[PDB]
RNA sequence: AGGUGUUGGUUGAUAUAGACAGCAGGAUGGUGGCCAUGGAAGUCGGAAUCCGCUAAGGAGUGUGUAACAACUCACCUGCCG
């Protein structure tokens, strides 16, 4: 049946301030602006108390299948928050078996030229997302550090250089090679 | 010729993976029904062969 | 130079069926020539494998009789030498004697890895059970005649 | 089942609190059921080791604050693994011996390590091994006469260091137990007096 | 260099397996790179070397001497005091300038091992050099290793200059 | 044939003496219980499926070994509820 009410506070520190405008709010803090819109899903946000200390989401008479959906937008705007604030540092190292992935940037942390996969003579050009800065960094063999500001333009730029090498219609069973994410975690220490 | 840890990682990604019956679906290995509508959502399952 | 090894050996008959190739083959000292001494050393056991210890020394190895469970509830359940080609359903039932039993329990506390006397008589009877066999009456029968009526030294 | 046997502990507590009004409050970390029963072949009938559910401990002790009085200062104290002791023989013996009966075995790869892996200068003893899981940890190994010997004594796994997989494997080869796992003694009940 | 030692170590194992003969009804049979058994090279090219031509040459440019070149003397027990320290773990940092027994640097650096530094990193910077064609580098590389050339093949450069200088420099 | 698609009944229990999650620790000695098998210990077969010992460890759930070795689980403990 339809369930009447299930709220679900999110105590947002000092540091992040909002101001809604309907169901589309601003983020700042410390470092990088992030928006995003919340007219899709058509729920009620209440910024409540003296000096913003607290967020609440409403979902009126929705049943199993529409309650679902309400605690996810949660995870996603505490995710935000937690780019905002900390951050998110990807790093992630090369595979290969006899040939190795020549990797160099280009165009100033935006331009990935992977030359001589596996022997190919074929090169790719994996452009970055924009925001993402990557870097390749010292004291390693291959080392690509993804910094950036929201969690799914950080995680696609990892992913488009993660799924770029693929080996077609081959067994994947011997052919183990491929670029593939690691460690995960923030910019910055908590 | 190659890393155990980043080989046993590259195996975490692709092979490990269960596979369905009917559409030979690649599914987590942590599932009970297949995610199409073309098979119907066979729960029986099989293991991948490993390379021996 | 100490080394302990098992050899489960049949005594009895000729135990074609056996794998003891590695063992004291880099050695020098013929392995036929233990398992005749572990046979001959046997005598009355004539039936069951027993995981005999070899303390091997710098001359020759030594024998040591080994006190397992069931194998010695079959040797107290005494029987002919049978055939050789080995007919199944060899394990035997009857009427075990109180003081054989207390023989191999003595065995057991020169073991010692369990209770004093108690432990040891219930983990040969339990055993007997497994085994398939009744000293006047089954394990729970003797569980009770175990209580407050056995022979507690 | 279990509904009997969750009512018979209660007469277990209720019998060894009205035999032994002494206790040692003991916590077992890691211990394997050999490394238990080989305690218990020094500690078998004299001191009675028993382990439960914490909550029917607090229960269990709000049941006899109607009986004994005495019994009042062992509800904070159930703090983590809590494990009781039922003796009456000596108070300054038993700590010694279970600092003393510590059974050593080897690390697992996953948990941290309360000492340091030390490998002593010691030939292997069997044939020629491979160097790939000795040299690429950082110890360093020369090869002479056979047997693979250690010259440099570099320690891999210090206090609070993560234990590794490719790691266990050169301890379990060497058959070397450094460590002494056991007990760990944290609160002593003697007679309505807790002392530390 | 882990990776020959790792094969040096399979073939020992492989003898001390297969040894009817150890030590005295053969002899030393064990190969050893220190005695210049194991050979590096490359035939598709032509260049192959030994460890005993760099020990002779090493000990002209550091520190000494020509010049008793008879005989069985202090140059050849220097020529086999180098090719003993070039295998091994026996580091050397020029920072340092003397000789080092420690891993570790005096000052708490990182100290190179001299078979990486004295013989296969010039060695990569004439491949580097030659594979990238730098002309300023090549001429004073010339220079300094003294490359006779007196044919064409200063003009024709690519594989078929890198063969002639590996021929060239090591037979 | 069905489908953790969704809406509704019945039975069976675990449960503030703390069940369901979720993260860690052992997962034992007699014993390698016996017959047979080139090996049966837990891993080609057939009958037993019990004790000392607890809080608990199955004559051992599964992966893997020629038999072992290695790893994992039920039953049992530490944290939250």
């Amino acid at each position: 049946m339809k369930t009447i009410l299930s709220n679900q506070t999110v105590d947002i520190p000092e540091n992040v301030d909002i101001s809604l405008k309907g169901r589309t709010v601003i983020v700042k803090g410390p470092r990088g602006t992030l928006r995003r819109d919340f007219n899709h899903i058509n729920v009620e946000l209440s910024l409540l108390g003296k000096k913003k200390k607290r967020l609440r989401v409403d979902k009126w008479w929705g049943n199993r299948k529409e309650l679902a959906t309400v605690r996810t937008i949660c995870s996603h705007v505490q995710n935000m928050i937690k780019g905002v604030t900390l951050g998110f540092r990807y790093k992630m190292r090369s595979v290969y078996a006899h040939f190795p992935i020549n990797v160099v940037i280009q165009e100033n942390g935006s331009l990935v030229e992977i030359r001589n996969f596996l022997g190919e003579k074929y090169i790719r050009r994996v452009r970055m997302r924009p925001g993402v800065a990557c870097s390749v960094s010292q004291a390693q063999k291959d080392e690509l550090v993804l910094e950036g500001n929201d969690i799914e333009l950080v995680s696609n730029s990892a992913a488009l250089i993660q799924q770029a090498t693929t080996v077609k219609n081959k067994d994947i069973r011997k052919f183990l090679d491929g670029i593939y994410v690691s460690e995960k975690g923030t910019v910055q220490q908590a | 010729i190659i890393e155990p840890s980043l080989r046993q990682l590259a195996q975490k990604y692709n092979c490990d993976k269960m596979i369905c019956r009917k559409c030979y679906a690649r599914l987590h290995p942590r599932a009970v029904n297949c995610r199409k509508k073309k098979c119907g959502h066979t729960n029986n399952l099989r293991p991948k062969k490993k390379v021996k | 130079e100490i080394k302990v090894v098992y050899l489960r050996c049949t005594g009895g008959e000729v135990g074609a069926t056996s794998a003891l190739a590695p063992k004291i083959g880099p050695l020098g000292l013929s392995p036929k020539k233990v398992g005749d001494d572990i046979a001959k050393a046997t005598g009355d056991w004539k039936g069951l494998r027993i995981t005999v210890k070899l303390t091997i020394q710098n001359r020759q190895a030594q024998i040591e009789v080994v006190p397992s469970a069931s194998a010695l509830i079959i040797k107290a359940l005494k029987e002919p030498p049978r055939d050789r080609k080995k007919q199944k359903n060899i394990k035997h039932s009857g009427n075990i004697t109180f003081d054989e039993i207390v023989n191999i329990a003595r065995q057991m506390r020169h073991r010692s890895l369990a209770r004093e006397l108690s432990g040891t008589i219930k983990e040969i009877l339990g055993t007997a059970q497994s085994v398939g066999c009744n000293v006047d009456g089954r394990h729970p029968h003797d569980i009770i005649d175990d209580i407050n009526s056995g022979a507690v030294e | 089942d279990r509904a009997t046997w969750k009512s018979n502990y209660f007469l277990k507590i209720i019998q060894l609190l009205d035999d032994y009004p002494k206790c040692f409050i003991v916590g077992a970390d890691n211990v394997g059921s050999k490394q238990m029963q080989q305690i218990r072949m020094s500690l078998r009938g004299k001191a009675v080791v028993l382990m439960g559910k914490n909550t029917m401990m607090r229960k269990a002790i709000r049941g006899h604050l109607e009986n004994n009085p005495a019994l009042e200062k062992l509800l904070p104290h159930i703090r983590g693994n809590v494990g009781f002791v039922f003796t009456k023989e000596d108070l300054t013996e038993i700590r010694d011996m279970l600092l003393a009966n510590k059974v050593p075995a080897a690390a697992r790869a996953g948990a941290i390590a309360p000492c340091e892996v030390t490998v002593p200068a010691q030939n292997t003893g069997l044939g020629p091994e491979k160097t790939s899981f000795f040299q690429a940890l950082g110890i360093t190994t020369k090869i002479s006469r056979g047997t693979i010997e250690i010259l440099s004594d570099v320690q891999l796994i210090k206090t609070g260091d993560k234990v590794g997989a490719s790691e266990a494997t050169l301890l379990n080869m060497l058959n070397i137990s450094p460590f002494s796992f056991g007990l760990i003694i944290q609160q002593v009940f003697d007679n309505g007096s807790i002392y530390n | 260099y882990q990776t020959f030692q790792r094969i040096v170590e399979n073939v020992n194992v492989i003898i001390s397996t297969y040894g009817e003969g150890e030590s005295g009804p053969m002899g030393n049979i064990m190969i050893d790179p220190v005695l210049g058994t194991v050979g590096f090279g490359s035939g598709l090219h032509g260049w192959a070397f030994t460890l005993k031509q760099f020990a002779e040459m090493y000990v002209a440019k550091f520190a000494a001497k020509g010049e008793g070149q008879l005989g069985p003397a202090e140059r050849a027990k220097k020529v086999e005091d180098m090719m003993k320290k070039l295998w091994g773990d026996r580091y050397f940092d020029p920072a340092n300038g003397k000789f080092s027994k420690s891993a570790t640097s005096p000052e708490g650096k990182k100290l190179p091992r001299t078979f990486c530094q004295l013989i296969l990193d010039p060695i990569f910077k004439v491949f580097d050099a030659i594979m990238n064609f730098k002309k300023e580098e090549t001429a004073k590389l010339i220079e300094k290793l003294d490359i006779k050339l007196d044919s064409e093949d200063k003009d024709k450069e690519g594989k078929p200059l890198l063969k002639a200088v590996m021929r060239r420099w090591l037979p």
